[PDB]
């Protein structure tokens, strides 16, 4: 079954998506997220000591 | 010497366009002697299983 959503980014809200599906009781998901790293790439130009 | 009821207080539950077996229908009634009784359809559009 393909179904979609949007939610929120913060840490630790409870976000609810429902689902009205035929032939079937109605089903409830349930998503949070903790650790969102924006690990970013990276280049190099020279040191310094 | 079948049964004999009355007030048929049927219903529908939920329909889906399928090729087999995707309308499911709960119908009510009163029991005056328990039996057993065969139901059939009265026009074309409708078949049961």
């Amino acid at each position: 079954y393909e179904h979609t959503a949007v939610i929120p980014n913060q840490v630790g809200f409870p976000y609810k998506a429902h689902v009205a599906r035929e032939g079937y009781s109605p089903l409830t998901l349930q998503m949070q997220v903790v650790e969102t790293s924006l690990e970013p790439t990276l280049n190099l130009e020279y040191i310094t000591c | 010497d079948a049964p004999i009821i009355s007030e048929l207080l049927c219903t529908v539950s939920t329909c889906t366009h399928s090729s087999d077996f995707g309308g499911v229908a709960v119908l009510s009634y009163k029991v005056e002697k328990a039996g057993r009784c065969d139901v059939h359809s009265h026009s074309n559009v409708a078949v049961l299983q």
